[PDB]
């Protein structure tokens, strides 16, 4: 006989959602990893993606 | 200095009825913690673990 503290009051989620930005284009990957030339490592390319 | 002497007494002629206050802590807060709530709050992994 007495009183219990129990967990706290859970609310479980109803439905998942998913926020991405309007993005269409797919990234240069035939660019990237099919490119005719290749730098030399010294002298390495940077390619803001 | 009191002016002590082997056959000298000082005796009051009135008195001072005073009042003064006295304060002392009885209680504190009780409190209650939720592990799950704390540690991994609304994680299922986490809980899991
Ligand atoms: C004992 O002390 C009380 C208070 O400390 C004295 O009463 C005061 O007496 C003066 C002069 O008569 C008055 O102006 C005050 O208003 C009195 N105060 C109060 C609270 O009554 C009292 O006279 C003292 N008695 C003796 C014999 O010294
Ligand atoms: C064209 C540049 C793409 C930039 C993508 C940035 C985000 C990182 C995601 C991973 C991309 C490369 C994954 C390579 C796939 C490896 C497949 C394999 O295991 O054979
Ligand atoms: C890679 O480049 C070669 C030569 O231009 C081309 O024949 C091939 O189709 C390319 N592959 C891809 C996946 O783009």
């Amino acid at each position: 006989k007495g009183i219990y503290q129990t967990s706290n009051f859970r609310v479980q989620p109803t439905e998942s959602i998913v926020r991405f930005p309007n993005i269409t284009n797919l990234c240069p990957f035939g660019e990237v990893f099919n490119a005719t030339r290749f730098a030399s490592v010294y002298a390495w390319n940077r390619k803001r993606i | 200095s009191v002016a002590y002497s082997n056959n000298s007494i000082a005796i009051p002629t009135n008195f001072t009825i005073s009042v003064t206050t006295e304060i002392l802590p009885v209680s504190m807060t009780k409190t209650s913690v939720d592990c799950t709530m704390y540690i991994c709050g609304d994680s299922t992994e986490c809980s899991n673990l």
